RNA sequence: CGCUGAAAGCAUCUAAGCGGGAAGCGAGCCUUGAGAUGAGUUCUCCCUGAUACUUUAAGUAUCCUAAAGGGUUGUCGUAG
RNA sequence: AUGUCGGCUCAUCACAUCCUGGGGCUGAAGUCGGUCCCAAGGGUAUGGCUGUUCGCCAUUUAAAGUGGUACGCGAGCUGG
RNA sequence: CGCCAGCUAAGGUCCCAAAUUACUACUAAGUGGGAAACGAUGUGGGAAGGCUCAGACAGAGUCGGCCUGCGCGGAAGAUG
């Protein structure tokens, strides 16, 4: 079945540090 | 089929005396002249061209003042052709005149539409618009995806976008003709016609009657 | 490149190149393709000669 | 095979005229004409004509076999000539020749008219009964067919153009 | 030393008509497109169009084996979408009789500049008549 | 019509058939036709 | 769905042959369209000078000519 | 470092067809249906609730197809 | 390692693409060049059998099994 990713940073950009 | 080369000169009404008004657009035949008839014979098919109006003998080239001699008509504003199918027999000079559609109810027009210039996809097109508020960031008159992703990893062919609208050839069909003005060499014909006012318009005889 | 040569030159002279060579192969005569196919360009009579012999050993 | 292998009689009064494999048979009727298979071979052996298969031909007994019987309606359309014969049933179904065209009342709001093809003709003995003659039995056959296609005979009351030899099973309507 | 090559400039190049009518189209195609390549000369060279120029003849009258006739499908795409088109072999020769024929050579051809080059040297024609008297064609049975 | 990859006699008046390379049952009975034998 | 019709004396729309038959298919309608290098066709218009030079060409150079027409510039456009 | 659900925008294809077209059978009288075959040309709901997809509901429609396309589409938007 | 020499392996020899002809069959399905159960007077071969000029089968053959070769249907997918 979909196990919902975690593909990203939490932070988006432009923050993402 | 055989047509004449009108001017539109502009919209107006014709009351009925039922009081119906009809919206008609009033296109000026200036006597079309043949200035050359092709046959299979010379030309592989068969048809006529006709000039209409005046050129002004100064704004007349060489090759287009020869071409008119060879008729023997005055040169006019440009040269269209009509294909003949019926085995119609015309002759150079022969004039076609608005007595052409007495008989005819419905013509089917063609000019050239009036240019919008470079226009987006919501009016060239009919692309809805994203929303005007609710987050939409910089993309409310925006065309949305143009594609699919990986597959087919590129845009099709013919896909809706921006670009130039308007300025082009087209035909409206099967306009009534309100009435045929001989002394004044002028059609009514109910409805819009492409194109601004001033424009060369090509009237004919309705192609699905 | 001599192969399609000679194969050019025996057909015109009425044999294929296989059995061209097995002709030649069977009169004992050792022409190599790089020979055959200048002759077949620049001595057109004498690769007949060769394709005359070839026809008589098949 | 026993089709072929069974020779044409010529009746007297029949003028055959093999062209190879053409065969153009002519009496009193008219003039059938016919180009066979080329696999068919066909002699005219006394006032007889014969048919067999050409030498090293795959279904050649086949093709001689329908020749034999293409030309055997031949001689009888040309002698005698084919005749069907369409009967209408249902009320207000009508027929009646007009010109070289049956018009044909079938409970259509427009009205039928079939332009019989040339070498075909039609009477009608009444209106509800129809013949199509003439020297072509695939003709002859062809119209009583189109005629019959505008209004083939339904299953519950038989209406409509049938064959007058045709047997129309008739079911009864679903209970209820 | 060096193995001869045909000069673009010397290479004789000979005029030739071919009647199509009652010939099977890819036999037919392959012998003309190894005339068009020269492959039938000792002077054949690779780089070089030493082939001949063929007329055919009675293009619409090209034969064809099988159900080949009602069951051979040419395909073009437009590349719009969906844009795939089809045609089959005896419609094809209704619209456009030549191009049955002027396909199957192209097909055998070689692709690239030469193979283009060479494909020009073919004239095909739907009649019995061509517009090539004054290159004095020999005729060739293939 | 009954369109099955098993097409066969279902009475006596049933007759199989190869009609342009379709094997189709033809029968009085209007139920019994088949096709795609 | 047939007509005629053998193979298979019958039967059979099919093997030879001849039909009907869909909003679908090719045309038909509108638009683009000869970069269709396979570059098409037709009509009309314009240019009928000298010389030398060479390793003589679809040659080069000089002089004289500068056409039909195209542009740039200008006033502009329901064209941009 | 190949952004992941749903929506929005914009789609494109398959056909196992939802509608419309053509058919055979029907336990098809008619009006309707059922079922199967042909057919992918065009067409193919808006709302209430929920982040929902879905679903249920209301009211439509000729019909509210089923799927593929990185469960199409975040260098196009949104970010529940 | 060099060679513009020759022979062969697998694989091939209509044209792309180097190289083949002759002969004997079979297949008609573009099978070859995807797909099964099963279905089917497709067609080729083989060895038997039943019934029949005291009349078979529907005035001469005819019917059905078996061993086999090759084919047919069964066979619907998404950019072309
Ligand atoms: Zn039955």
């Amino acid at each position: 079945r979909f196990r919902p990713p975690i593909r990203r940073p939490p932070i988006r950009p432009p923050f993402y540090p | 089929m055989i047509g004449l080369i009108g001017r539109k000169v502009g919209m107006t009404r014709v009351f009925t005396e039922d009081g119906v008004s009809i919206p008609v657009t009033v296109v000026e035949v200036e006597a079309n002249r043949v200035s050359q008839v092709k046959t299979l014979e010379t030309d592989g098919y068969a048809a006529i061209q006709v000039t209409a109006g005046a050129k002004k003998a100064n704004r007349v080239n060489k090759a287009e003042a020869g071409h008119f001699a060879k008729a023997g008509v005055e040169a006019g504003r440009g040269l269209w052709e009509f294909r003949l199918e019926n085995g119609e027999e015309f002759e150079v000079g022969s004039e076609l005149t608005v007595e052409l559609f007495n008989e005819t109810k419905k013509v089917d027009v063609t000019g050239t539409s009036k240019g919008k210039g470079f226009q987006g996809a919501v009016k060239r097109w009919n692309f809805r618009t994203q929303d005007m508020t609710h987050g939409n960031s910089l993309s409310h008159r925006a065309p949305g995806s143009i594609g699919q992703c990986q597959t087919p990893g590129r845009v099709f062919k013919g896909k809706k976008m921006a670009g130039h609208m308007g300025a082009e050839r087209v035909t409206t069909q099967n306009l009534e003709i309100v009435r045929v003005d001989a002394e004044r060499n002028l059609l009514l014909i109910k409805g819009a016609v492409p194109g601004a006012t001033g424009g060369n318009v090509i009237v004919k005889p309705a192609v699905k009657a | 490149l001599w192969i399609a040569r000679i194969n050019a030159a025996s057909r015109q002279n009425g044999l294929s190149y296989s059995r061209f060579i097995n002709g030649l192969k069977k009169a004992s005569i050792e022409i190599d393709r790089k020979i055959l196919a200048d002759i077949a360009v620049f001595d057109k009579a004498a690769f007949a000669v060769l394709v005359e012999k070839a026809k008589a050993a098949l | 095979s026993r089709v072929a292998k069974a020779p044409v009689a010529i009746p007297a009064g029949v003028e055959v005229k093999l062209n190879g494999q053409e065969i153009t048979v002519k009496g009193a009727k008219g003039e059938l004409t016919r180009v066979l298979n080329d696999a068919v071979v066909i002699a005219q052996e006394e006032n007889n004509l014969t048919f067999g298969p050409k030498e090293g031909v795959v279904n050649a007994w086949a093709q001689a076999g329908t020749a034999r019987a293409l030309v055997n309606n031949m001689v009888v359309g040309v002698t005698e000539g084919f005749t069907k014969k369409l009967t209408l049933k249902g009320v207000g179904y009508r027929a009646a020749i007009k010109g070289n065209a049956v018009g044909l009342t079938l409970g259509f709001s427009h009205p039928v008219e079939h332009e019989l093809p040339a070498g075909i003709k039609a009477e009608c003995p009444s209106q509800t009964e129809i013949v199509i003659t003439g020297a072509d039995k695939q003709l002859v056959g062809q119209v009583a067919a189109d005629i019959r296609s505008y209004r083939q005979p339904e299953p519950y009351k038989g209406k409509g153009v049938r064959y007058a030899d045709e047997n129309v099973r008739t079911k009864e309507a679903k209970k209820k | 030393m060096k193995t001869f090559v045909a000069k673009p400039e010397t290479v004789k190049r000979d005029w030739y008509v071919v009647d199509a009518e009652g010939k099977t189209l890819g036999r037919l195609a392959s012998e003309i497109a190894s005339r068009l390549r020269g492959k039938h000369k000792a002077e054949y060279t690779p780089h070089v169009d030493a082939g001949d120029y063929i007329i055919v003849i009675n293009a619409e009258k090209v034969a064809v084996t099988g159900n080949k006739a009602k069951d051979k499908v040419y395909y073009r795409h437009s590349e719009f979408p969906g844009g795939l088109k089809s045609i089959t072999f005896e419609k094809l020769i209704d619209r456009k009789p030549e191009m049955v024929l002027e396909l199957a050579v192209k097909g055998m051809l070689p692709r690239g500049p030469l193979g283009r080059a060479m494909y020009r040297k073919l004239k095909v024609y739907a009649g019995a008549e061509h517009n090539h008297v004054a290159q004095q064609p020999q005729v060739l049975d293939i | 019509m009954k369109v099955r990859a098993s097409v066969k006699k279902i009475c006596r008046n049933c007759k199989v058939i190869k009609r342009n390379g379709v094997v189709r049952v033809i029968c009085s009975e209007p139920k019994h036709k088949q096709r795609q034998g």
